[PDB]
C-alpha cells in the first residue's frame, strides 16, 4: 500500500531506521539519492536492512548506485534495482508515497 | 495517472530538483500526467532566470523550462516562500517596490493553496527534498 | 474526502521546515479534507512549550501551533517512542484546544500521544502525505 | 583577534546565517576585527536585494547590510557559486548578458581565492553551515 | 587547542558522535543550533555525553536552548551554558575552530 | 607558514558540498600553504572509483580528485574506521599520483588510509579547518 522513499545515507541520517521501523507488512521501500549506500553489501547496516527483506519489498535506484560507483553486484541480494521508469511504476503500484527526509 | 510533484530545495545544492525532474520526464514519457510541479522552501529558487551554470553540466532551470514547454506543465512558485528568498515577478516587483524581477517566464508565482489543490486533484503526491 | 497526513520530523528554528510546514496546514484547512498532523523523531521538539526565541533574534512561531483547533485540525498525533528517546512526556508539550462548535463539545487538548503500531496505522490510512 | 567567517547556507532555510550574524555582532562589539565574511554554496543567497521578508521577523539581508555599514565589513560572494544560483551584479550582468541584477550593493562578487586569502590573514576561521 | 562545534541534533545526525570520537584530551566542544538537544539531561545519549565530560570541556549555547524550550536547569550537570559573547571567547581561547556539520 | 585541513564528510552528488569543496582545494593550492585533505565518515564515498553519473543527468567530477597531485596536494588522508563501517578497502578508492618534480621522486598513489589516533593528530596540527 505504501511506497516509502529514503533519500539519505544511513550513516548520516536516522531516516533509514525510522522508515524501517514504521513500514509494515507488504509495504515497499525505495532507496535513492544518498539513500543508496544502505543497499550495499558489507556495510554496518547490512544486517538490519537484510532483516527488512522479511516483510518488506526493497528497491534501490540504479542511476544513483552507478553515479556513486557501485554496480548491481555490490547490492544486497533480495533488494531490486530499478531506474526512473521503474521508480515511476513503484509509485503507481503502491497507493501512497511517503518521503522520509 | 495524475501526478503532483513537490520540490523543497534549491538547484545544485541538493539533488532533490534533479531527481524530481528525472522523475517527471520519465512519468511524462510514460503517458502519465503531471498535474502540477510546486516549489516550496528553497525550492522556489529553481525559478530564477539569472543563472549561468557551467556549460559542461546541466542547466537545471532551463531544463525545467524546456520540459514545461514540451508538456505544458503548470509550474508554481510559493509566493510567501519567494518573498523570503528573493524570487520576483512583475506583480511582486510592483507590490513590493523592487527595482527588478528575476523569475523565469515559465514559472508562475501563486498561493500555497495551489499545493494543497494539486494534492487533491492528483492521484499521487511525490515529495522531493533533503 | 481525502485523508491528508502532514509528517513532521525536524526540529524547529535550526531549519525552516517546521514553520513553513505549519503554514501549509493552515492553508489546507480551508479545503476541508480529513487532515491529521503527525510529529515523529525530532519533529516532537516542534510542540515543546516555553520557547523563547529572543536570544537568537528570530520570531517565535510556536503560538501558531496552539491555534490549529480554530482551523478544524482535530487529528494531532505524537510518537511516544520519540518523546521517550528524548526524555520527554506530554507534559513538555503544548496543549491545543478544540471545540466542535457544531455540537458544543469543548476539548482542552486534542494532542494525542500514540504508540508505534498506531502511527503505522495512520500512515496506511492516509491518501497523501506531505513531507518536510 | 582577526576573524574570518564562512557561510555555506542561504537565508531562512538554515540557521547558519543567523548564527554567523549573531557571532559577528558579538565579536565586533567586543572589539575584535572581522577581516572578511565570505559566502559560499547557497550562502551566496544572502546577498540578493530582492527579498521582502515578513515585517514581524528579522530581515537577514538588510541586517547584514547594516552591520557591514556600521563596521565597514568586507562581505564577499563567491562568483562561481553566484553564477550557479543566480546572484548577479553589474559586471556579471554585462559579461553573462542578463537583463537585470539583484545583488545588494553592500556585497561584492569575487574569486574563491578571497576565502583562502582570508583564512591566511585571520587568526580564526569560523564556519557556519548545515 | 581545538574548539569543536556541533550544530546538529544527535538523534538526526552522526556529527555529535564523530566529534566525541576524535576530539582529544583538553579540547572544547560547543553544542549550538540543533546541536543543543545533546546537552539535555535524560536523553538517549545522556551517558555518552556525560562520559565525554571526563577529558572534554562541554558548552551549550544558551540562546538556542531557550529558543527550543529549555532552561539551563534542563541541562546535564557539567556542560557550561554560554551566550554569543561566550561563543566568541571560546573561539579565541582555543587555537582553532573545527566545525562538524 | 600555515597548516590547512579540508574536512570532507558528506557523500557526493546527494549534495553539492563534495564538488564545490574540491573547487576550494584547487584554488587553495596556489597559495602554497601546508594543505591536507581529510575524508571522514561519508566523506570517504567522495573518492570511490568507477562513478558513472550518466543515469542521473549530472556531470561526473570525480576525475578531478585524481589530478590533486598536479596541484601539489601531497597530504590526502582517509579514515579507515569509516572505510570499514562502510565495508570498503583502499581498493575501492581511486589512486592519486604525485611527483615531486623538485627531486624526481614519483609516487604512484599518495592516498593514505590512517587510523583514528592519526586523524585526531592531524586535526590538532591544523591552524585552520574548512568545513562543508
Amino acid at each position: 500500500s505504501i511506497l516509502h522513499t529514503v533519500n539519505k545515507s544511513p550513516f548520516e541520517r536516522n531516516s533509514l531506521e525510522s522508515c524501517l521501523k514504521f513500514a509494515t507488512e507488504g509495504a515497499s521501500v525505495l532507496l535513492f539519492e544518498d539513500g543508496i549506500y544502505a543497499a550495499l553489501a558489507g556495510t554496518r547496516v547490512e544486517s538490519q536492512v537484510t532483516e527488512a527483506l522479511g516483510k518488506l519489498k526493497l528497491y534501490v535506484l540504479g542511476p544513483d548506485l552507478k553515479a556513486r560507483g557501485f554496480s548491481d553486484e555490490r547490492v544486497i541480494p533480495g533488494i531490486s534495482v530499478v531506474d526512473y521508469a521503474g521508480f515511476v511504476d513503484l509509485t503507481t503500484e503502491c497507493d501512497t508515497v511517503q518521503a522520509w527526509l | 495517472m495524475k501526478f503532483a510533484l513537490q520540490i523543497n530545495e534549491g538547484p545544485y545544492q541538493h539533488q532533490a530538483s534533479d531527481s524530481a525532474y528525472q522523475f517527471a520526464k520519465a512519468a511524462l514519457e510514460k503517458g502519465h500526467e503531471i498535474f502540477r510541479v510546486f516549489f516550496y522552501h528553497d525550492g522556489v529558487n529553481n525559478s530564477t532566470r539569472l543563472t549561468t551554470p557551467p556549460q559542461d553540466d546541466r542547466h537545471i532551470v532551463n531544463r525545467w523550462a524546456e520540459l514545461a514547454e514540451q508538456y505544458e506543465l503548470d509550474m508554481v512558485v510559493c509566493v510567501a516562500a519567494a518573498q523570503r528568498r528573493g524570487i520576483v515577478d512583475e506583480g511582486e516587483a510592483s507590490r513590493n517596490g523592487k527595482d527588478a524581477t528575476n523569475i523565469h517566464p515559465k514559472f508562475r508565482i501563486s498561493g500555497l493553496g495551489q499545493l494543497v489543490e494539486a494534492a487533491i486533484q492528483a492521484d499521487r503526491l511525490v515529495v522531493f527534498g533533503d | 474526502v481525502k485523508k491528508f497526513m502532514y509528517l513532521n520530523r525536524k526540529a524547529p528554528y535550526g531549519t525552516i521546515y517546521a514553520w513553513e510546514a505549519l503554514e501549509v496546514v493552515l492553508i489546507g484547512a480551508a479545503f476541508d479534507q480529513d487532515v491529521c498532523v503527525l510529529f515523529l523523531d525530532d519533529g516532537v521538539y516542534q510542540l515543546t512549550r516555553g520557547q523563547d526565541t529572543k536570544g537568537i533574534g528570530m520570531k517565535n512561531f510556536s503560538p501558531t501551533y496552539r491555534t490549529l483547533g480554530d482551523y478544524e485540525v482535530r487529528r494531532i498525533y505524537v510518537d511516544r517512542d520519540s518523546l521517550e528517546a528524548r526524555g520527554l512526556t506530554q507534559d513538555d508539550l503544548v496543549e491545543i484546544a478544540f471545540e466542535d462548535m457544531e455540537t458544543e463539545e469543548e476539548f482542552d487538548n486534542i494532542v494525542e500521544v500514540i504508540d508505534s503500531a498506531r502511527v503505522s496505522e495512520l500512515m496506511n490510512e492516509s491518501d497523501a502525505v506531505f513531507s518536510f
